[PDB]
């Protein structure tokens, strides 16, 4: 995409029924891509561990 | 939903979220502030309808304190609510019907003369300038050919035909009660009808009256002309009760 | 009956079939009579009773909350018949919610701490509760139901008949010429509580 | 002394919705439910008049109200206002009468009643009527059964449903009724659609039937509702 | 960042200016293949007899999702659990059909 | 009229009979103040039904069998088209509720069958073509409801009733199952148990489709267990229900046990309470050959081949 | 070394002379639920051959909510009665205590306690007052929860597949819970209590009214007809409220009233609301 001169994506959006099979394509391919996935909701819980809280989602 | 609000829903009489008319559902509150409570009974051959008659004081003209209205010679009506509220219903009923007979040359039946307060109320209750009114009307009278008839109106707009009814502070325990002794199908003789209504009354309130302390309308149908009972003849219905 | 006679009177409750009652609460005007029920009840029975205000059993430290209320029930579970009556329950009284501050979270434990002892698996015998309120609209639906409160007791304000049978029992004891006005008083007097 | 507010209540969201009508709309949603069915030889509407007691007379309102000899109606919501909406309608209809000597059109009747409810989300100071109409005649031999609503629009239909649990009683119209059915037939899958809700033992004074043939529109009898209900 | 929702017309606005979301893709109902497929996937994990035709109860399926049918399987074995038999013939799934269905039809 | 019929049926509600009653039953249809009929017919009926059961209790349901086609013309003249439904259904019911010739059943559920077509309210026509379906099971011919069920497949599928559905799946299957194939007649009962768990159940019902599958469970003996939980369940029913049934099914209930080789839940099953509220020719039976078993005796098992077989022999 | 498995969980097994009482008896009308939680737990735990032949995948937790007074409490009395492993019963407000650390020291012994035990019920009654999601780490009192939260999840998914160790945690407000508790894994089954109907509360009604004697003429069927809406709980006030009225006036057994009074002693919700409205 650097090559053909297009400013490559970062986010993507799906949308349909609800319980279809759309986080599987966000984790098949996360884990198919040996990329991180994360999934960040709002859970306290996880604040407390991976952010100190801070005050933001930066 | 289930207690929402938005915009002025709660100020004027439009429609809330969840498709409740708040500014109604005061007025029935409205009701209740009058602090009284009035029984209505159906008999085979008459209606009844009695009330608490609260003089908290003998500084009043205490026979100017009633709830108990003619709004015909043969059809009689009792309110429960705001009392200047209630008065202006009450001149409403009688122009009605007066207006009735003069059109349509027949006395007005209950029936239609309680459809058509309601009707008007209804207005109140759909029109944004003006608020509901915070009382309740009951209607007694003899049709000719119906039989008996107790009716009731809303402050919302709604009207209904009872066999028995109550309205105000003690209403539904009054309703309890009656549906209770409705069950039990008796001989609903005259007696056995205002004795059924002012023990509804009593055992509701725990009081056990003197006969200063209510107030009994009636109307039969060997006598369909509203008749309130003198203190004389409710105390002899009194004495009548300590016996059984 | 629901609470006394339970008792000394319950040998024959089982011939009915019907497990002594469980709890009982209160709920009424601000002075329709509840806080001099409990103080009644205790002079007379006498066997057991531990009031709780409901109030003063809040601390700060964590589970300060269910330590008070498991020794209550603990101590009158050993000791029981008992009779629990709790002050003022709004405060534990709670209600819930999705949510509040950090603290509210403590109050709910201590809430259920309670909820989860009046019924839950141990199953409270000899000793009965009173609950106390004034504003019942408040309360958690968890706790109001049967296994928990068996039959709410209110208590209105007086009668005319009330009134004046309450007030010939305060103004008993006053100096008072051949001109006692108790028709009168009574009658001007209305919607007035007992206080 | 009084005038009259000269503004609307009903106004369009940024979103573009008539909010008050949505909210009038749940208003009927919320009502005692009432089932429709046009039938080849008539129409058949039903609806649920469950008291609150034994104390009410239910021998005194009725909730199927005749408009004219051969137009009949039934409501899912508030009743005040459908009371208004029946006397307008007579009125509509006796109008019609007197200029054209002839009973008026069912689909008429529904378009003069529509555009009366439709007044009152656009004149001022008013609140619209919470209250969906069930419009059923009998006009030149075919059956006619139409809905109204709120908004003022309205709509034919075989066969519907409105009030509460109206998803359901429709999805039920939809499987367990058809065309060729007779009149009875018909009375018979309306109460049993009726019979999807009604929490009690749906008794001849729970419900309210009227049917519309070419023999002119009525209310079916106690007794009738009750030799129906023996199924 | 996969943000990935239902009713695109939920979402706001600002996040639809038309470049803000890269490829938009849309997810479809599951008809009898795409059913029929995860049918066959999910039905692969438990132990299934033979004679089990699939498609048949992906027919009698219409408006289920990937997990829906997810369910079925589960309540097959679980129906075939509680008839004591380690194996799962076509009659439990055509059952369970019903009872997810009953689910479907619930709530 | 009314002058005979409340004092008739306080008469009648004395004692004596029907059939004393009848001549006034009779004559509730004969007479007499002419009203229409109207109301005096469904009294007249309210007999009739009484008078029916006693015309069972005599057997004029084969006289009201034919008078069955005028009282239809009667209510035809006075009462209204859904008065016949439910007139018109007290005698094609309470007629086969009650033991006697199938034919004036056919003859007559047949003659009003092919009644609703001509009135006209497909309602009631698959109402009693489940009667009809039924009838001709017990009855004998099979290859019958073998057609009428098949045709009557879509009949209640068309408005997707649902447990009328099940009754035929149910009801016909078992005709499936006695012509000798239990691959058809189970494939039957297992598409009932999948159309059952559409809808609701409820329970009687539920428990022919409990019961009937412990049969299947039998019939080609595949395990004594999966069956008798069908038959505890289904005996449940029929035990806090009409209890009819119910005496049928501690048969089969029993049998697994006896073929498991447990006299022990025997024992359990014979306790007062439970069932023993049917004591009689059901019961011992089954305990005297299960204990008749324990004692691996054949001499016993023999007798009770013998003198209880006044059941056994009626069994299929 | 290593000390055994001990420790506080906190009592320890219940025993046996201390079982939930409560049979199966009492607990009537609740075949789905019942059927659920035996399927889930009784049959599970104890058939774990056709779990992994079967292919069926048996589920690790178990929540319980719905009304209040809908029957949960009594299916965890009911299960102690009749079960056979080991049945702990352990408060969710119990573990936060006066310490900084107790929590997860007995989330670490009462399931050390359940894998030593054997095939063990651990029962979490109101686990709202462990997890409660919207936690707050500042206040110096959630950390506590949150950690225990963490050590429940820790030790909720730790396990082997094979642990027979099932969780069984009952609330009302199943809503300010955590999905993290929700995950297929810790808390698979997901099981509600409804607030009973009418062919229910005939079970109920029946089975209430057959712990005593009382007239056999009466039939609770008019009150079963009847809508209110009353929870399987409440339907217990009345039976109750019975006794006193008929005790009350001295009479084994009760009338008519006895349950009219119950049914306007119990229901009480009269009004509600208005006739307008439809
Ligand atoms: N296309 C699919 N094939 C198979 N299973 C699916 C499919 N889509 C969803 N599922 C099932 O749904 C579950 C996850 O649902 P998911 O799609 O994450 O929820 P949502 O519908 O909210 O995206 C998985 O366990 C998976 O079995
Ligand atoms: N029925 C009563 N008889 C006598 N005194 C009463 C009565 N009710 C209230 N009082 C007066 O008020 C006090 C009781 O108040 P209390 O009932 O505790 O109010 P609250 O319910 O708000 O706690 C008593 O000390 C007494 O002086
Ligand atoms: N079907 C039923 N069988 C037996 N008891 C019931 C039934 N339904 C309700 N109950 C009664 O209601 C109560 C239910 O309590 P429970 O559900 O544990 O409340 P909580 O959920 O607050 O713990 C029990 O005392 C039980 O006796």
């Amino acid at each position: 995409f650097e090559a053909l001169g297009i400013a490559q994506p970062k986010g993507v959006l799906l949308y349909g029924p609800p319980g279809t099979g759309k986080t599987l394509l966000a984790r098949a391919v996360a884990h198919h891509t040996d990329c991180t996935f994360i999934r960040v909701s709002g859970s306290e819980l996880v604040q407390k561990f991976i952010g100190e809280g801070a005050r933001m989602v930066r | 939903s289930r207690g929402s609000s938005a915009g002025f829903d709660r100020h004027i009489t439009i429609f809330s979220p969840e498709g409740r008319l708040y500014q109604v559902e005061y007025a029935f509150k409205a009701i209740n502030q009058g602090g009284l409570t009035s029984v209505a009974v159906r008999g085979k051959d008459c209606a009844v309808i009695v009330t608490q008659k609260k003089v908290p004081d003998k500084l009043l003209d205490s026979s100017t304190v009633t709830h108990l209205f003619k709004i015909t010679e043969n059809i009689g009506c009792v309110m429960t609510g705001m009392t200047a509220d209630s008065r202006s219903q009450v001149q409403r009923a009688r122009y009605e019907a007066a207006n009735w007979k003069y059109k349509y040359g027949y006395e007005i039946p209950v029936d239609m003369l309680c459809k058509r307060i309601a009707d008007i109320s209804q207005v109140y209750t759909q029109n944004a300038e003006m608020r509901p009114l915070g009382c309740c009307m009951i209607l007694i009278g003899i049709d000719e050919e119906q039989g008996p008839q107790v009716y009731k109106c809303d402050p919302a707009g709604y009207y209904c035909g009872f066999k028995a009814t109550a309205a105000g502070v003690k209403q539904t325990e009054s309703t309890s009660f009656l549906e209770k002794k409705v069950k039990k199908k008796f001989d609903w003789t005259f007696e056995q009808t205002v004795e059924t209504a002012i023990t509804c009354l009593s055992t509701v309130l725990s009081i056990d009256f003197k006969p200063s302390e209510i107030e009994v309308g009636v109307v039969t149908v060997e006598n369909p002309k509203f008749r309130i009972l003198t203190e004389a003849e409710i105390d002899a219905h009194l004495v009548a009760l300590a016996e059984r | 009956e629901v609470i006394e006679l339970p008792l000394t009177n319950p040998e024959l409750f089982q011939r009915v079939g019907i497990i002594p009652p469980k709890g009982c609460l209160l709920y009424g005007p601000p002075g329709t009579g509840k806080t001099l029920l409990a103080r009644a009840v205790a002079s007379q029975l006498d066997c057991n009773f531990l009031k709780v205000v409901s109030s003063s059993i809040v601390d700060k430290y964590i589970g300060e909350s269910a330590r008070l209320i498991r020794e209550m029930f603990n101590y009158a579970r050993d000791h029981q018949p008992c009779i629990i009556f709790m002050d003022e329950i709004d405060a534990i009284g709670g209600r819930r919610f999705s949510e509040g501050t950090s603290a509210d979270r403590e109050i709910q434990r201590t809430l259920m701490e309670l909820l989860n002892q009046m019924d839950g698996f141990d199953t409270l015998h000899r000793v009965k509760m009173i609950m106390a309120t004034n504003r019942p609209d408040t309360l958690d639906p968890a706790l109001l139901r049967p296994g928990r409160l068996d039959r709410k007791i209110h208590i209105d304000l007086p009668n005319e008949q009330a009134r004046l049978d309450i007030l010939k029992i305060h103004a008993g004891p006053i100096t008072k010429h051949g001109e006692i006005d108790y028709e009168a008083i009574v009658k001007l007097s209305d919607g007035f509580n007992g206080a | 002394a009084e005038r009259g507010y000269s503004f609307s209540l009903t106004t369009f969201s940024p979103s573009g919705k008539l909010v008050q009508i949505e909210y009038a709309l749940a208003a009927v949603a919320g009502g005692a439910p009432s089932v429709g069915i046009k039938a080849a030889n008539g129409v058949v509407l039903a609806t649920e008049k469950k008291q609150k007691s034994i104390l009410y007379d239910e021998r005194s309102v009725h909730k199927v109200e005749p408009i004219t000899k051969h137009i009949g109606l039934v409501y899912s919501g508030m009743g005040p206002d459908y009371r208004v909406l029946v006397h307008r309608a007579r009125k509509l209809a006796q109008q019609y009468y007197l200029v054209y000597q002839e009973p008026i059109p069912t689909a008429q009747l529904v378009q003069r009643v529509a555009s009366v409810m439709q007044e009152y989300t656009q004149s001022g100071g008013v609140r619209p009527f919470g209250v969906s109409l069930l419009i059923c005649g009998w006009n030149e031999g075919r059956p006619y059964l139409f809905q109204s609503d709120p908004s003022g629009a309205y709509f034919a239909w075989k066969a519907t449903a409105m009030g509460k649990n109206y998803v359901n009683g429709k999805t039920f119209l939809e499987k367990r009724y058809n065309e060729d059915l007779e009149l009875e037939d018909a009375i018979h899958t309306a109460i049993l659609t009726l019979k999807e809700s009604f929490e009690g033992q749906m008794t001849e004074d729970n419900i309210e039937v009227g049917i519309c043939n070419e023999a002119g529109f009525r209310r079916l009898t106690p007794t009738e509702v009750k030799d129906y209900l023996a199924a | 960042v996969i943000m990935a929702t239902n009713r695109i017309d939920i979402l706001d606005s600002a996040l639809l200016r038309p470049g803000r979301i890269d490829r938009k893709i849309e997810f479809p109902p599951p008809n009898e293949e795409a059913r029929l497929d995860i049918l066959k996937i999910h039905s692969r994990k438990m132990n299934l007899t033979r004679g089990i035709n699939l498609r048949k109860i992906a027919e009698l399926m219409p408006g289920a999702s990937g997990a829906e049918v997810k369910g079925v399987c589960t309540e097959a074995g679980m129906y075939a659990l509680r008839e004591r038999r380690v194996h799962v013939t076509q009659e439990d799934f055509e059952m369970a059909v019903a009872k997810v269905m009953q689910k479907d039809s619930e709530k | 009229a009314a002058a005979a019929v409340v004092e008739f049926q306080r008469a009648q509600s004395l004692l004596s009979t029907d059939r004393e009653a009848s001549i006034d039953i009779l004559h509730s249809i004969v007479k007499r103040d002419i009203q229409e009929n109207d109301e005096e017919a469904v009294q007249v009926k309210e007999q009739s039904i009484l008078e029916l059961g006693s015309l069972l209790a005599k057997t004029g349901q084969a006289a009201e069998l034919g008078g069955l086609l005028k009282y239809v013309r009667p209510f035809l003249n006075s009462i209204s088209k859904a008065k016949a439904a439910r007139l018109v259904r007290s005698l094609l019911d309470l007629f086969l509720d009650m033991e006697a010739a199938t034919g004036q059943e056919v003859e007559l559920c047949l003659e009003c069958i092919e009644w609703a077509k001509s009135e006209k309210r497909t309602f009631l026509r698959q109402a009693l073509e489940a009667r009809l379906v039924s009838l001709y099971f017990d009855t004998k011919r099979y290859q019958e409801a073998l057609h009428l069920g098949s045709q009557l497949l879509r009949e209640l599928k068309k408005m997707d009733d649902k447990a009328l559905l099940v009754e035929v799946q149910l009801l016909e299957s078992k005709t499936y199952h006695a012509l000798s194939n239990l691959p058809k007649a189970r494939a039957a009962l297992t598409s009932a148990r999948t159309t059952a768990n559409a809808i609701y159940c409820p329970p009687k019902l539920q428990a022919t489709l409990d019961m009937q599958s412990g049969i299947i469970h039998a019939a080609e003996e595949k395990d004594w267990k999966t069956a008798y939980s069908y038959f505890y369940e289904a005996f449940e029913g029929y035990d806090s229900i009409d209890s009819p049934k119910a005496i049928t099914s501690l048969k089969y209930m029993l049998l697994c046990k006896i073929m498991l080789n447990t006299p022990e839940d025997v024992q359990a099953l014979v306790s007062g309470k439970l069932a023993l509220r049917y004591a009689g020719r059901q019961t011992e039976a089954l305990k005297c050959v299960a204990q008749a078993s324990k004692n691996r005796s054949l001499a016993d098992f023999e007798k009770a081949l013998t003198d209880y077989r006044a059941e056994l022999r009626d069994d299929p | 070394d290593v000390l055994p498995p001990e420790a506080d969980s906190s009592i320890m097994m219940l025993t046996s002379d201390q079982k939930p009482d409560v049979m199966y008896a009492d607990i009537g009308g609740m075949d789905i639920q019942k059927q659920e939680v035996r399927e889930a737990v009784e049959l599970p735990l104890t058939h774990f051959e056709l779990y992994k032949q079967i292919g069926i995948d048996p589920p690790r937790g178990v929540l319980m909510y719905g009304p209040p007074g809908c029957g949960k409490t009594m299916l965890a009395k009911a299960v102690a009665h009749h079960t056979t492993a080991a049945f702990i019963r352990v408060v969710g407000s119990e573990f936060v205590q006066k310490y900084l650390g107790e929590g997860p020291r007995m989330v670490r012994d009462v399931f050390r306690l359940a894998k030593e035990n054997a095939p063990a019920i651990i029962f979490i009654d109101e686990i709202d007052a462990i997890a409660t999601k919207r936690f707050d780490a500042q206040t110096g009192a959630d950390r506590e929860v949150q950690r225990i939260l963490l050590e429940l999840l820790n030790q909720m998914d730790g396990f082997d597949q094979n642990v027979n160790v099932k969780v069984i945690m009952a609330t009302n407000r199943a809503d300010t819970l955590d999905p993290a508790l929700l995950r297929p894994g810790r808390l698979d089954r997901k099981i509600e209590f409804p607030l009973p109907d009418r062919r229910q509360k005939r079970l109920i009604f029946s089975t209430i009214t057959s712990k005593m004697n009382l007239s056999e003429e009466v039939d609770l069927e008019d009150y079963v007809a009847r809508p209110d809406k009353i929870s399987g709980a409440d339907i217990n006030s009345i039976c109750q409220e019975s006794g006193m009225l008929a005790v009350r006036e001295n009479r084994y057994i009760v009338l008519a009233k006895d349950f009219e009074k119950a049914y306007k002693t119990v229901i009480k919700k009269d009004e509600q609301e208005h006739e307008f409205y439809k």
